[PDB]
């Protein structure tokens, strides 16, 4: 009961940093993607 | 802490089946352009993420990591754990890039 | 503390403040008071620690105390100033839309067996305004069938189902059927005003719900018709019971095809001749109509104008309706047409003197029912005795007095 | 039943409900009537109801009126609740005239099932302690109403109170002595339907009816003269059961029970 | 004769249904005659377990016993209404009725030959499988 109460919560230790670093992580390339697609939401209209 | 989180991280999912948590994207579907129907939010058991207990929760948590010194670091360690699932009880789930909630305007994401 | 005594104040306090309001603009005044009953203390009363029996049921009480309070008070019709909802208006959206109507339906929802269970259970014989927990939880559930006949009266007119009337016509499938637990206070005796508040529901959800109410009863459906037609025979019987019996039977052949045969129960047979006969079987709710319009028993038995009324409109709606499958089965019954028609060879007081306006809408119902018949049955096949019956009112210039 | 035109033999909770006024009834002559027609019910207390007899069982298995299973049901409510064969058969028709909430013809099917034979019987015996406790507070609220200035029936409960007076309370003393010396019920004797369960429920009933029947005798010696040889065989009485407390059956009270027993010391003090 | 087949088969169907009640309350009584004095078992507790769920199913008010007895009252009102519906007897041409006619044929001879290659291909592929 005492390995299987250890490796449930290491894991859930492991899995409550991980899905804040990706969902931080994956936030840097969308982050990215739409300040690209604003900086472009400013330039078509000085085009325009 | 954890099983908290994850009885949350169900009850979100099937009353998005057989429950309150899907009438606002339920009502998305219909074809109603002019004069549409009222609105009501219901919750029934949804509302207990609003509860007393949940912020009793937060304070106690935060108390005892206030109240463990620093030689604690294992005590700390899963009490800084217990905080993330905590905060993942008050976690957004992964919405999706629909074409369709992108024509929501800037006024109904305003007086939702 | 598990205990609620600057609570029970409170209630009593507004309540009272609520009740001292009518006549006066001040009623803005007591809005947050009533919001903060009508979202923190209805949805949560039941959630909270108690130290004493019947203490959360008098909370329940005094808070749909308030509640009837405000759903019944009058407005005094400006239609010109201000931009701002009445106290009553934002009682009316809080209980269709919130979990507000839901602590309502749920207080409906308590059942007629756990009534009896309670009364059963008192270690006494309650006097006529001794409010021990039995005689309050009455109090209690007549006030909660009273608050929706209120929110169900000043709602405004919508294409829309609030939560609250879907809330009361859902199938909660890991409970019980809510119309199924509003029929049955059906057997509830030791207070008529009980029944009378649900079969006033079941008037509204037999217009708005948008499934039968005959489904909602199922395997229950014809113990409660036979409960029904037994209080509806009952010479001991709440008049205003009989009546709203009636009405309820009036708006089944109105909007509620699936429960009116329920009821009619008419029991068929094979003609010699290739066709379908239809009497009216051991359960036929036109026994007791057929009664209660008796010319014959009313030599014995005063049937007071507002039930004769109450019949009558029953009768008018089967014509209207076309309902011939049970018109013919009336068509055929002796003095039919000499019953119904006795109050339109009565004689009225003038319009200046009080009488009962019941007796007005008999006659004109009375009317209606003539009309239908003649229409209908054309030029040949009508009955002999309405023939007959036509033929006195002409004789005896009936014609003369209802034209004056 | 409910076809042939027999008089039928109102329940003790049907005159009840009109002695309360919550029925439509307003006629003095209709609740004359009934009272001068019922007064013996309330003479007779709670002997009124009787134990078993052959004669009785004989009568029913000889009738052709009640159909079979509810003569056969009737025998078995008969042994459950210590009861006389023909108000057993009485009782389950008032039943299936008020509060069976079912219809005519799924009575055939809890006659057939024995799970729901069982379970009528059950609220038959429910029924039977309704029905007992109404005898009571008739007469309870007759003695509370014949003297008041404003009671619309006043004269009426004073024509019932007369007929009661000369026999009711040495009586109700009898019904109360009955009660509280009676051994209590088993499965040998009532049938397998009498688990301990039922024997408390029988027994709180029993207290419930100990303690009416005093508040009934104290609310008359409110309006009637004590003789001293009546205080002499009630003191005697109440020494003997110690003012409620010394029951026969005490090894069945829980702390549900005991309110009864003080209700019971509080009338015999 | 066509008829007196149908008359027996709707009597041998009926006295099929009487010899299979029969095997049954036999198997029940062998079973328990089989299993009597021994614990229950975990075959017989899944049994219990299934036929619980089958017996609810049949008992719950919203399922199929309360559907099949609103069905019956619906059909009757509806019934009541529709012998009142006023036959509003329409014309329709003799050469369109002609065509119509002719339309229904050919798409019933076209029917016919996919119940063909249906009965075809499936007896066809059996002569693989052997």
């Amino acid at each position: 009961i005492q390995g299987f109460l250890k490796n449930e919560k290491d894991n859930a230790l492991l899995s409550a940093i991980e899905e804040s670093r990706k969902r931080t992580f994956g936030m840097a390339e969308e982050y990215h993607r739409e300040s690209m697609l604003v900086e472009w939401e400013q330039v078509k209209q000085r085009i325009l | 802490t954890a099983h908290l989180s994850q009885a949350v991280l169900t009850e979100q999912k099937e009353t998005s089946v057989l429950g309150p948590a899907e009438a606002h994207y339920a009502f998305m579907l219909d074809s109603c352009f002019t004069s549409p129907p009222p609105e009501e939010n219901p919750l029934v058991g949804f509302a207990s993420i609003g509860d007393s207990s949940l912020y009793i929760i937060l304070k106690k948590l935060l108390d005892f990591i206030l109240k463990t010194g620093g030689g604690f670091q294992r005590v700390r360690t899963h009490l800084y754990g217990s905080l993330l699932y905590y905060l993942q009880i008050a976690q957004r789930p992964d919405e999706p890039d629909t074409l369709e909630a992108a024509k929501k305007t800037m006024w109904e994401r305003l007086t939702a | 503390q598990g205990e609620y005594g600057v609570t029970i104040a409170f209630l009593r306090l507004i309540t009272t403040l609520v009740k001292g309001q009518l006549g006066s603009t001040q009623s803005q005044g007591l809005v947050p008071c009533v919001m903060f009953v009508l979202k923190e203390m209805l949805p949560s009363y039941h959630k909270w620690r108690y130290n004493s029996h019947g203490v959360r049921e008098q909370i329940g009480c005094l808070i749909l105390e308030l509640i009837h309070a405000i759903l019944n008070l009058c407005h005094e019709t400006d239609l010109h100033s201000s931009h701002t909802p009445s106290l009553q208006f934002l009682c009316i959206c809080s209980l269709a839309y919130t979990e507000a109507g839901q602590t309502v339906i749920n207080i409906m929802g308590i059942g007629v067996d756990t009534i009896d269970m309670v009364m059963a259970a008192q270690p006494r014989s309650d006097g006529a305004e001794g409010q021990g927990q039995g005689q309050l939880l009455i109090k209690t559930v007549k006030l909660a069938f009273s608050v929706t006949n209120n929110v169900i009266r000043l709602k405004p007119p919508s294409n829309v189902v609030s939560p609250l009337e879907q809330a009361l016509s859902q199938h909660g499938a890991h409970g019980n059927n809510l119309i199924a637990v509003l029929a049955k206070y059906i057997y509830h005796k030791h207070d008529p005003a009980l029944p009378r508040l649900a079969i006033q529901l079941l008037k509204r959800l037999a217009t708005v719900a948008p499934m039968s109410v005959y489904a909602c009863l199922g395997n229950d459906a014809a113990a409660i018709r036979d409960a029904f037609l037994t209080r509806l025979q009952s010479k001991i019987e709440d008049m205003r019971i009989k009546v709203m019996i009636l009405e309820f039977l009036t708006v089944a052949v109105e909007t509620q095809p699936g429960l009116i045969e329920l009821f009619l129960n008419l029991e068929v047979k094979d003609g010699s001749d290739g066709s379908k006969e239809f009497s009216l079987g051991m359960w036929s709710c036109l026994h007791a109509v057929l009664e209660l319009i008796d010319s014959q028993q009313q030599d014995r038995y005063w049937c007071p104008p507002l039930l004769h009324r109450a019949a009558i409109a029953f009768l008018h709606a089967l014509w209207q309706d076309r309902r011939d499958s049970a018109m013919l089965v009336l068509r055929t019954k002796p003095k039919f047409w000499e019953n119904l028609t006795s109050p339109l060879f009565g004689t009225l007081s003038p319009p200046s003197e009080t009488s009962e306006p019941s007796i007005l809408e008999t006659c004109a119902l009375i009317m209606k029912i003539i009309c239908l018949e003649i229409y209908y049955v054309v030029k040949g096949s009508l009955d002999q005795s309405l023939k007959d019956t036509l033929k006195k009112f002409s004789i005896e210039k009936r014609f003369a007095y209802w034209s004056g | 039943a409910a076809a042939a035109g027999g008089p039928c033999v109102r329940s003790s909770r049907e005159l009840w409900t009109i002695l309360l006024g919550r029925s439509a009834l307003r006629e003095l002559s209709q609740i004359e009537a009934e009272l001068n027609k019922h007064w013996r019910r309330l003479l007779e207390g709670l002997s009124y109801y009787k134990p078993p007899s052959p004669s009785s069982a004989e009568k029913v298995k000889a009738n052709k009126d009640v159909a079979s299973p509810l003569k056969e049901l009737g025998l078995r409510i008969s042994k459950f609740l210590g009861l006389d064969e023909e108000q057993s058969v009485q009782l389950l028709q008032c039943y299936l005239q008020e509060d069976y909430r079912g219809t005519r013809d799924s009575v055939k099917t809890v006659l057939q099932d024995e799970r729901q034979s069982q379970a009528l019987i059950l609220k038959i015996a429910d029924y039977y302690y309704e029905e007992r406790t109404c005898i009571l507070r008739c007469v309870l609220h007759l003695l509370t109403y014949f003297q008041d200035e404003r009671h619309p029936y006043r004269v009426e409960y004073a024509d019932c109170v007369d007929k009661l007076e000369k026999e009711l309370v040495s009586k109700y003393r009898q019904q109360f002595e009955e009660l509280y010396k009676t051994e209590a019920p088993t499965w040998e004797t009532h049938g397998n339907l009498m688990t301990e369960r039922q024997v408390s429920r029988w027994f709180v009933q029993c207290l419930r009816e100990q303690s009416m029947l005093l508040e009934i005798i104290f609310l008359y010696y409110a309006y009637f003269e004590m003789a001293p040889s009546d205080l002499l065989v009630l003191t005697k009485m109440f020494k003997e059961q110690g003012f409620g407390s010394r029951q026969t059956n005490r090894h069945l009270v829980d702390e549900t029970m005991d309110p009864f027993v003080d209700r019971i010391g509080y009338f015999s003090a | 004769n066509q008829t007196t087949s149908v008359a027996k088969i709707a009597q041998y169907k009926r006295k099929l249904m009487d010899l299979s009640h029969r095997t049954l309350q036999v198997l029940i009584k062998q079973e328990i005659q089989r299993k009597s004095g021994y614990a229950i078992q975990a075959d017989e507790e899944q049994l219990r377990v299934q036929l619980d769920t089958i017996q609810g199913e049949l008992n719950a008010p919203t399922q199929f016993k309360g559907r099949l007895n609103e069905l019956m009252s619906q059909i009757r009102m509806q019934n009541h209404f529709g012998a009142v519906r006023s036959e509003e007897r329409y014309y329709i041409d003799a050469d369109l009725l002609r065509e119509i006619k002719q339309h229904l044929k050919q798409q019933q001879e076209g029917l016919s030959h996919l119940i063909s290659i249906i009965k075809d291909d499936l007896e066809d592929i059996k002569l693989v499988e052997h």
